[PDB]
């Protein structure tokens, strides 16, 4: 299903895949902020904001519509201020996509996966012409993308 | 030096504590006369943390057993080690809890909590400077769960800001004992979560799989579980009471170990010792409030506790801080949040 | 090997299930049958834990008793969903109900379909409640002597009556001091700010409530006062002590000042949340938490009277007595969350043991109620005696209406039921007729209690009520006699009689539809 | 019918229930009766463990006899009731549960309904309360009266040579703790025992024994005259509530904050320091602190080295007798220190018992708290002396209490008999018989008395009854000639809420079981 | 040594060579000083360091 | 109601558990007649049966 | 009940692209309550929440509703994992400690400032942050269900906030994100306590509470109400209906038997058997 709350039907459809997270800053190498004045307390909160907010804002730059993200199991791939920012922004977000369906995806629709912020380009990504999410009657949720632009062989 | 005095209450208690101090004093070289017949003195550069010494060369240890029955010190001072205890540190009551929280907290508790409260003054008149309390009692019963937790309260009021630690056993999963255990466990964890440092919690159903499988030859009793928890205590303990390459107190090992007060509980292990702050607590709890609603949204057994002068808002707030303590463990993995109620209904709509 | 479909689910079905069921449930009401009227013996329990009962209650008798037949579960449930909802009536309920599932079965039994009883039971329902509706009084609740009238004929049953105009009195105060009108228009005559503590020893006479609360408690340090003629009180729910923080917070020190510096600043902070206190000039403080020693040193140099770890309930009676409102953070005190609505605290020993009492209130919402007598079972009676006097109490008070007592509603009911019958054709004219006739259970008994002759009594009484104006007469249950309720007085609220006639007629629509079993089914 | 739903149910219907309690409450009376009066005989009660216990008392033998039985409960709850409000009169209470009960089967066995001796026995009630509320003696309450009831109460539970022995002290400790009003308040007499030097050296002081010493070898042992700093202050070593650690560079520095750690108790000591060199200026008072807290090796030398004598761990109630006897203000901080503060003591000094010690504090100016001393060879002699003091104590305090007091020795119960049976006519139908009943019942306290001297009951008790009906003083039984005797002259006094209190609670609980249908065990078997 | 918890931080190098001598040269001044009183033996009742 | 009632029983033949699912998935599509089809599917496998004995 | 399920239904009807209508039955809550006869189910035009008020200091009546629905938790505030305190000087240690009393302060005037009087978390509300509804005279209720807020939400509307953030770097509540209510009480029902919010201004929207003798009854009474509204469901979204009783069995009855003479085949008597089984 969709995490986003409310949206469910998207014309021209402008998708793209990303293999990185939009979360708080981790260096790989250990890390700790230390804190020993009061006005660090805020000031963390707010660098915090800033910086989801930019990503944000630049995945908004390009024009995305439906937003894919490859499953993490080491660190959140999705924050509740990241998704609130990207539903004020009308994108539609689907998440835990799986490690090893990623070359039909890319196969079928067109995409070309991103694993870093800074090539995240307006030319890596797909068009179809519908993507929505049906319900069957009382067997659950499904979600159809139809009418692609550069239809590949599957 | 840092004296450390240890309290048993119920029959639970009473059970691992007295094989706990048997495992204890096989290593310093105490007989079960007080007598002292060691080898290595470094036995004994630690001994006085837990061990009075009296006129004479008798060790006596600092110990004080409760409970509202007469049965269980009656197989205590019957049972072996059982004569190294001070004849004066026993008391007892005459009737008994039978399974009540409320009695144990209200009515026959009231009644012995201080003789407990002028024992533990004269214990703590012969140490130089006393660190902190050890207490063994069961969440399922009513003299173990309702009547030490009252205890708990007492000392936390008497003696404000010394440490203390709980080994308290906890309701089974798939196996209760007790047709009110949800009720009395609920009603403990609320004050045991704001009045003790840290809690050693022990299941009895996890740890008595392991007779059968591991040990490859039992169809025992209580027996052996009690030997096994006085064997891992006594792994927990061998920090304070003996030295080595780096020796912490307790709360050497709490320092280290409890970044954030409320979250103070624990799981053991045993490979022949591991304590870790493993998060599948949370598995637990989940289980009993699941039961606590499941009864009393039917008021079963409720008048049992009402007519011993406890309100049906006290049930409410224990619900509700029970809940607030697992949501707060639950904002630590991130991940069990991917695991919410699947969606029924049909509107999913412009907005 | 052995071929299953099922694992061991035993199944019954027909006939059998229904006799079943219906026995059941006239063996249930077979054990309460002889507690009804001012007559009743008592009965005496033992519980799972070595307490003992000894009760007249028709829902304390059920609720201690374990069944395996769901009939019989059923019967309990319905016993204590009456108890909660109006508090009077759990006996006559139970029989009611096994009467009316009793003359079913001679019409099941000559090949009527139940859907057919179903059907008549539920068209009756509606003209009890009409007729019910029709021979109502109404009451001036503004009269003392009428509303302690009513109460004393609703206690004339229990063991307290050997001292009803003390009960009754209790009652009535009770609730004239819990009722309350907030913002918006919502009334409330809330039961959980009417809190009964029982004392063993003493008599009985000496219970009473009191103008206030009381606490069992004492004060924290020896030389605060014991004695405080107009106190103004204030409401923590913090302690006034200093913890940890929950950010993990570490210190680390390299200079010899430091030390000794961070073990001042604790006590500077005491100091001043104890300054936020004595700023607004008090005398009593009251707190849920703990109380440190330097604050009672700085409170006792400022004269104040200390007290700890009170219970939240009780602290929230003290704030709706006194007229105080609760604090959790000192700077935020003002002066309208100072209560000064109290007139007396004083600590007392009520057998070496010390108590504290509010009392003397202006105007207070909420009360207490001391009991005094031989021991703990004794208490025990008197205070369920006393809730169902207070429940209702409340219950006149919302719905201010009476009916006659002692078998005049039931026997005028199954007149008119009985005279409406005739109007009607077809087979549920015989049904119809047969629940009338099964409201003259709760006569009967009564008679049959006091020791008198039910075969000659209920036709005098059913000769007398088809006259054109004797709705009230009933049975006297003291003697054996025919009397006019107008001279005897005794009358009971209508909510009660509309509850109980409507239970005990769905209970036995729910058991008349089941018409198989099935058990060990594993969930 | 409840077989039929509950298989395993035990049940007792009407004619049976009623055998069950009247035989049971004759079952008890039967064992209690052996310990009215000065010449009953004593008890002696072994538990599992193998303890021994000698005993007169009825609660105390209720409460340690191996009984299993519902109504034993009920009847033991109401005791324990009755005890903890009065203190005294937990065997007479059985009795006449026990003879009521049986007087009322009596007439039930006939065919008459319970209800009817209920109604009776309430209009006896009424009546006897009334009798009783003309018959008490109000008085002064002088040294000599309370001395009277003291030894009344008090030769029922220990020989004369001892009972002798106690009345004084029991008195004099209730009369120098009194004020004229603001109603007697125990707790402010401690009971301290010592196991040595057979009992008839119980003694009162007017002053404090507590149970710890001085930890400190060079500390004076005599003290003979001393200022009494009392305080629950901690000189203990104390850290930070929140974490903290050291972080030093090398030896130096460690060194540096090892002496660093150590100012905030330092302070405390020099302030109590500085207090005694400003009031003890020459070296010949003394000074004693009494502490409720902890106190280190460390703080002990810095005392000790100045002639300071310190107690560590004082127990809390403790905490106020000493404002009331010595005279000074109890103190949680040291930032205010001043000789107002201090009290004054006369004597101090130290008695070490085996492995024990015991402090004395003694000659205070006006002591509003003092100390019972029990002394004897073994320990249930002391624990039967306690039991005696509790009571003794009790029964000077209610009779200081109320007003007035009551002649004993059972005139009060013949009187109230005879009253009775003169007033029976006046009342209609059949509750005549319970009223007659009631009657009897209250001559269970003459005839046992006589029983357990060694008389006959009946013929006793007629000669008892043909006084109080040709002259109309108050006569009961004299239990060593037989012959009738006048209570007050003779000296046998009584208490009046005992007796009012047990009229009460009699009639009550044998009004409730007379009433009981059948009894029932129908529930779950255990909890579990 | 100090009874809360202490660690010895180093940050350069020449304390960390210096640390060990330090200790050492404290404790021969230490028992230096007892032995000038004239004491000829100590009598203790914990543990005697190498 | 037959789908709760053949939901709480325990079944372990196949060929029950094949209706007890088709009594669950009529109540999820529609929501009513979860009694009706079992009875209709019951009748129609016996009826096929009794031609499936003779050789058809 | 027909009368009952019908309205019921017919409240809840939502507004699609207007090409066909849809009606989301289970959106209507269901409430048991034993206790008056079955005749005395209630159908509320509003809301029903199985819930009550945070403290017993606050109001418990509010006449003109100002609602506003929050998604997180209103306590004291925690440094996360990664954050740390360490401190080397101590006169640094005090207003740190404030700090964390205040943040969380700072938030609920921003929440109050707008006239809010009603308030809804799923999160908890800490006793330090009871106090400050109390003294505005406010109503907070906490630990309300995902499902419920969202109703609710959507009824009154009002917008679910999982953050106060806004697409700058600061935090602000804004009094376009209210809903409005025309009134909110607590009312009382067999000893237990529930919450009704009444007529909803931006949609209509329904509850149903069912009293019946016990709780056996009840449940099969909520069970028996699921069919009704289903069937009602069904009957709305397709224009058609079919008699009952057996006619339409009977009819196919007969037409399959006819028409099974045409095939003459093997396939003949399974149509007949089909038949003969409707
Ligand atoms: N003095 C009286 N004379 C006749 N009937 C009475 C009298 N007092 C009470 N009753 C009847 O007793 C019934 C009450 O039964 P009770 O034993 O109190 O239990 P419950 O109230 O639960 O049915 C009422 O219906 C009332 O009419
Ligand atoms: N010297 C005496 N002569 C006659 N009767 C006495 C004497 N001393 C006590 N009694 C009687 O003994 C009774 C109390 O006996 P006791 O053994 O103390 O039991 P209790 O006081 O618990 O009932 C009193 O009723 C009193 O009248
Ligand atoms: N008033 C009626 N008259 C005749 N037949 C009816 C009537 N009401 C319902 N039915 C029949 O009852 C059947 C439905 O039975 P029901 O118990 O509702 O189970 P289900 O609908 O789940 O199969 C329908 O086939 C219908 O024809
Ligand atoms: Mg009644
Ligand atoms: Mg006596
Ligand atoms: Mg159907």
């Amino acid at each position: 299903k969709v995490s986003n709350s409310g949206i469910t039907r998207v014309e021209k459809a402008k998708i793209g895949l990303i293999q990185f997270c939009l979360s708080a800053p981790k260096t790989d190498m250990d890390n700790q902020i230390v804190v020993s004045d009061y006005a660090q307390m805020d000031r963390v909160l707010r660098e915090e904001r800033a910086y989801i907010l930019n990503l944000v804002k630049q995945i908004k730059k390009t024009g995305c519509n439906v937003l894919l993200i490859q499953k993490s199991i080491l660190r959140d791939a999705l924050s509740d201020l990241a998704l609130h920012f990207l539903n004020k922004m009308k994108i539609m977000v689907i998440k835990d996509i799986e490690r090893e369906d990623i070359e039909f995806i890319c196969k079928t629709i067109g995409t070309k996966p991103v694993a870093h912020i800074d090539q995240f380009t307006a030319d890596m990504l797909g068009s179809a012409e519908l993507a929505e999410e049906v319900n069957l009657n009382g067997s659950g949720k499904l979600l159809k993308i139809t009418g692609c632009a550069s239809p590949g062989k599957t | 030096m840092r004296e450390i005095v240890h309290i048993q209450a119920g029959q639970c208690g009473n059970q691992i504590g007295a094989k706990f101090w048997e495992v204890i004093s096989d290593e310093h070289g105490i007989d079960p006369t007080g007598t002292y017949h060691g080898d290595s003195d470094l036995q004994l550069d630690r001994i006085s943390v837990y061990y009075n010494e009296a006129t004479g060369g008798k060790y006596v240890p600092r110990a004080i057993l409760v409970d509202l029955e007469p049965g269980t010190m009656d197989s205590v001072r019957s049972g072996p080690f059982g004569q190294i205890f001070r004849p004066d540190n026993f008391v007892f009551g005459q009737s008994g809890a039978g399974n009540n929280w409320a009695k144990g907290h209200y009515t026959e508790g009231a009644e012995l909590v201080d003789s407990v409260l002028d024992v533990v003054r004269k214990e703590a008149e012969s140490c130089d400077c006393l660190q902190g309390f050890q207490l063994t009692h069961s969440l399922g019963g009513g003299t173990g769960s309702g009547m030490g937790t009252l205890l708990i309260s007492k000392i936390r009021e008497e003696y404000p800001d010394r440490i203390m630690n709980t080994f308290s056993v906890v309701p089974s999963p798939k196996v209760s004992d007790t047709v009110v255990e949800p009720y009395n466990a609920t009603l403990s964890v609320h004050q045991l979560v704001e009045n003790t440092d840290e809690t050693y919690c022990i299941d009895n159903e996890a740890l008595y799989d392991i007779c059968f499988r591991t040990l490859k030859l039992t169809t025992p009793t209580y027996g052996d579980l009690n030997h096994l928890v006085s064997a891992t205590m006594s792994g927990v303990t061998t920090c304070l009471r003996f030295p080595g390459q780096l020796n912490a107190d307790l709360r050497k090992l709490a320092v280290n170990m409890v970044p954030f007060p409320r979250l103070h509980f624990f799981m053991p292990g045993f490979a022949p010792t591991f304590i870790g702050n493993s998060t599948a607590i949370q598995e637990l709890f989940k289980r009993i409030s699941e039961q606590f609603t499941a009864m009393f949204r039917r008021k079963a057994f409720l008048h049992w506790y009402t007519g011993e002068g406890m309100d049906e808002m006290e049930f409410t707030e224990a619900e509700s801080n029970m809940n607030d303590l697992v949501s707060e463990y639950q904002q630590y993995q991130d991940a069990t949040a991917e695991e919410e109620e699947d969606f029924g209904e049909e509107a999913e709509e412009e907005a | 090997p052995v071929l299953v479909l099922s694992q061991n689910t035993k199944r019954e079905s027909g006939r059998k299930v229904q006799s079943g069921n219906i026995n059941a449930a006239k063996t249930i009401a077979d054990i309460i049958r002889t507690c009804l009227g001012p007559k009743s013996m008592m009965k005496m329990l033992l519980d799972p834990m070595g307490g003992i009962v000894m009760t007249n209650d028709g829902n304390a008798i059920l609720r201690e008793i374990q069944v395996q037949h769901p009939a019989a579960k059923s019967m309990i449930e319905i016993s204590r969903t009456q108890d909660e909802e109006v508090g009077d009536g759990t006996t006559s309920v139970i029989i009611l109900a096994g009467e009316m599932l009793s003359v079913a079965e001679h019409f099941l039994e000559q090949q009527m379909h139940p859907t057919v009883v179903i059907s008549a039971y539920r068209k009756a329902l509606d003209d009890m409640i009409s007729t019910l509706k029709k021979i109502s009084i109404p009451v001036d609740i503004s009269d003392s002597d009428m509303m302690l009238n009513i109460i004393n004929s609703s206690i004339t049953t229990k063991a307290i009556s050997r001292w009803s105009s003390l009960a009754c009195n209790i009652a009535l105060d009770a609730v004239k001091m819990v009722q309350f009108e907030e913002n918006g228009r919502k009334e409330i005559d809330i039961k959980k700010y009417a809190r009964v503590e029982k004392i063993p020893g003493g008599i009985i006479e000496d219970s009473c409530v009191l103008r206030g609360v009381m606490i069992n408690k004492d004060v924290t340090h020896p030389r605060m006062r014991r004695y405080i003629k107009n106190p103004r009180i204030v409401l923590l729910d913090s302690s006034l002590e200093y913890k940890k923080g929950e950010s993990q917070t570490d210190i680390e020190i390299t200079r010899e000042e430091d030390f000794t510096r961070i073990l001042q600043m604790e006590e500077e902070y005491i100091q001043q949340l104890c300054e936020d206190i004595i700023q607004l000039k008090p005398d009593v403080v009251i707190t849920e938490k703990g109380i440190s020693d330097l604050a009672q040193h700085y409170l006792m140099r400022a004269n104040i009277t200390a007290i700890r770890r009170v219970r939240k309930t009780d602290n929230n009676r003290i704030a709706r007595a006194c007229g105080a409102r609760i604090v959790s953070r000192p700077e935020e005190l003002r002066e309208d969350d100072v209560g000064t609505g109290a007139g007396l605290l004083e600590i007392k020993k009520i057998g070496d043991e010390y108590f504290t009492f509010i009392t003397d209130c202006k105007d207070p919402k909420a009360c207490t109620i001391l009991l005094r007598g031989a021991s703990k079972e004794i208490l025990s009676e008197v205070e369920r005696n006393l809730q169902d006097a207070m429940q209702v109490c409340r219950n006149v008070l919302l719905d201010p209406q009476l009916v006659p007592g002692g078998g005049a509603s039931e026997m005028a009911v199954a007149h008119a039921l009985t005279e409406k019958s005739k109007a009607m054709t077809g087979v549920e004219q015989w049904p119809y007729r047969a629940v009338a006739q099964a409201l003259e259970v709760i006569p009967r008994t009564l008679i049959q209690n006091c020791g008198a002759s039910t075969i000659r009594l209920l036709t005098s009484l059913r000769a007398k009520h088809t006259q054109e104006n004797c709705e009230t007469w009933g049975v006297n249950g003291e003697t054996g006699t025919l009397v006019d309720m107008k001279e005897l007085g005794i009358w009971e609220p209508l909510a009660v009689k509309l509850q109980t006639y409507k239970t005990a007629v769905e209970t036995a629509v729910l058991l008349l539809r089941i018409d198989d079993i099935v058990s060990g089914h594993k969930k | 019918a409840v077989k039929t739903l509950n298989p395993k149910a035990e049940v007792a219907r009407a004619q049976a229930a009623l055998a069950v309690n009247i035989s049971a409450a004759r079952g008890l009376q039967d064992v209690l009766r052996t310990n009215l009066g000065p010449k009953g005989t004593m008890k002696m009660l072994v538990s599992g463990a193998g303890d021994i216990k000698l005993t007169k008392d009825g609660n105390v033998l209720l409460h340690e006899m191996q009984i299993q039985h519902p109504t034993a409960s009920l009847i033991a709850k109401v005791a324990t009731a009755q005890d903890d409000i009065t203190g005294d009169g937990t065997t007479s209470n059985v009795l006449i549960i026990g003879e009521l009960l049986k007087q009322a089967d009596l007439y039930i066995s006939e065919g008459l309904h319970p209800r009817i001796i209920t109604e009776g026995f309430e209009a006896a009630k009424e009546k006897a309360l009334q009798f009783l509320e003309e018959v008490k003696v109000s008085r002064e309450m002088d040294r000599e009266t309370l001395i009277d009831v003291a030894r009344t109460s008090l030769r029922t539970k220990v020989h004369a040579e001892l009972a002798d022995v106690l009345t004084e002290a029991v008195v004099d400790s209730i009369l120098a703790i009194k004020k004229q009003d603001e109603p007697i308040d125990l707790f402010m007499i401690e009971i301290m025992e010592m196991k040595h030097k057979s009992e008839t050296d119980t003694s009162l002081i007017r002053g404090l024994v507590l149970d710890h010493g001085a930890r400190h070898p060079d500390m004076k042992k005599r003290v003979e005259d001393a200022y009494i700093l009392t305080c629950n202050v901690s000189l203990e070593y104390e850290k930070t509530e929140v974490n903290s650690g050291f972080f030093y560079k090398s030896a130096e520095e460690r060194e540096k904050l090892v002496k660093a750690e150590r100012k905030f108790i330092e302070d405390r000591v020099k302030k109590i320091i500085e207090l005694k060199r400003k009031v003890c200026g020459d070296s010949d008072k003394g000074f004693v602190v009494i502490n409720q807290k902890g106190i280190d090796p460390f703080s002990l030398d810095a005392l000790s080295k100045e002639g300071i004598v310190a107690l560590r761990r004082a127990k809390r109630r403790n905490m106020e007798r000493l404002t009331l006897a010595c005279g000074g203000v109890a103190l949680n901080s040291f930032d205010d220190l001043s000789p107002d503060c201090l009290g004054h003591a006369g004597l101090v000094y130290e008695y070490t018992l085996g492995e024990e010690k015991f402090t004395f504090i003694e000659k205070c100016n006006n002591p509003r708290s003092v100390t019972l001393l029990i002394k004897g060879p073994n320990k249930h002699t002391l624990t039967q002396i306690k039991d005696a003091v509790r009571d003794g104590l009790r029964a000077v305090k209610n009779a200081i209490d109320d007003g007035c007091v009551v002649p004993g020795a059972g005139a009060v119960e013949v009187a109230m008999a005879e009253a009775l049976i003169k007033h029976k006519p006046s009342v209609k139908g059949r509750a005549q018989l319970g009223v007659q009943a009631f009657a009897d019942a209250l001559l269970i306290i003459p005839k046992v008395l006589a029983q357990n001297s060694g008389f006959d009951l009946q013929e006793t008790l007629v000669k008892i009854q043909a006084e109080h009906s040709e002259s109309g003083q108050l006569v009961g039984v004299d239990l060593n000639t037989g012959e009738p005797m006048v209570a007050a002259e003779v000296g046998v006094w009584d208490n009046y809420c005992v007796k009012k209190q047990l009229l009460h609670s009699c009639t009550v609980i044998a009004t409730n079981i007379l009433l009981v249908d059948e009894i029932m065990r129908a529930g779950m078997s255990f909890l579990k | 040594i100090t009874e809360t918890k202490g660690t010895v931080l180093i940050k350069t190098a020449e304390e960390l060579m210096n640390f060990s001598k330090g200790e050492e040269n404290l404790m021969d001044a230490q028992v230096k000083a007892i032995a000038d009183t004239g004491a000829n033996v100590v009598v203790t009742g914990g543990k005697v360091a190498d | 109601d037959g789908a709760t009632i053949l939901k709480l029983l325990e079944v372990e033949h196949p060929a029950a558990k094949v209706l007890c699912e088709l009594a669950d998935l009529q109540d999820k599509e529609v929501g009513d007649g979860t009694t009706s089809v079992v009875i209709i599917a019951a009748e129609l496998l016996k009826n096929a049966d009794e031609l499936v004995k003779q050789k058809i | 009940f027909a009368n009952m399920v019908v309205d019921a239904v017919l409240a809840i009807k939502y507004t699609d692209i207007r090409g066909q209508p849809r009606y989301p039955v289970n959106s209507v809550n269901i409430l048991k309550a034993h206790g008056r006869s079955q005749m005395e189910s209630m159908l509320i035009s509003g809301y029903a929440l199985n819930c009550v008020v945070g403290s017993q200091g606050m109001p418990k009546r509010i006449v003109n509703a100002k609602i506003a629905c929050l998604d997180f938790s209103l306590q004291k505030t925690k440094m996360k994992l990664g954050v740390q305190v360490v401190i080397t000087d101590p006169e640094k240690l005090d207003q740190i400690r404030q700090r964390e009393s205040d943040i969380t302060k700072e938030r609920i005037q921003k929440i109050l400032a707008t006239g809010a009087n009603v308030i809804l978390t799923t999160g908890g509300i800490d006793d330090m942050c009871l106090k400050y509804f109390v003294e505005a005279g406010a109503m907070a209720v906490r630990r309300v269900l995902k499902r419920d807020l969202k109703r609710i939400a959507k009824a009154s509307g009002a917008t679910i906030l999982s953050t106060l953030a806004n697409l700058e770097g600061e935090e602000t509540f804004e009094a376009a994100m209210l809903g409005q209510a025309e009134e909110v009480v607590q009312e009382r029902i067999c000893d237990d306590e529930l919450i009704l919010i009444k007529n909803t201004k931006a949609r209509t929207s329904a509850s149903i509470i069912l009293r019946g003798a016990n709780d056996f009854m009840c449940d099969e009474m909520e069970r028996s109400l699921h069919d009704a509204l289903c069937v009602v469901k069904r009957v709305l979204e397709s224009k058609s209906v079919v008699p009952g009783g057996g006619a339409v069995e009977a009819a196919l009855s007969i037409y399959l038997e006819n028409y099974a003479t045409s095939m003459g085949s093997r396939e003949q008597l399974a149509i007949a058997e089909f038949a003969r089984s409707l």
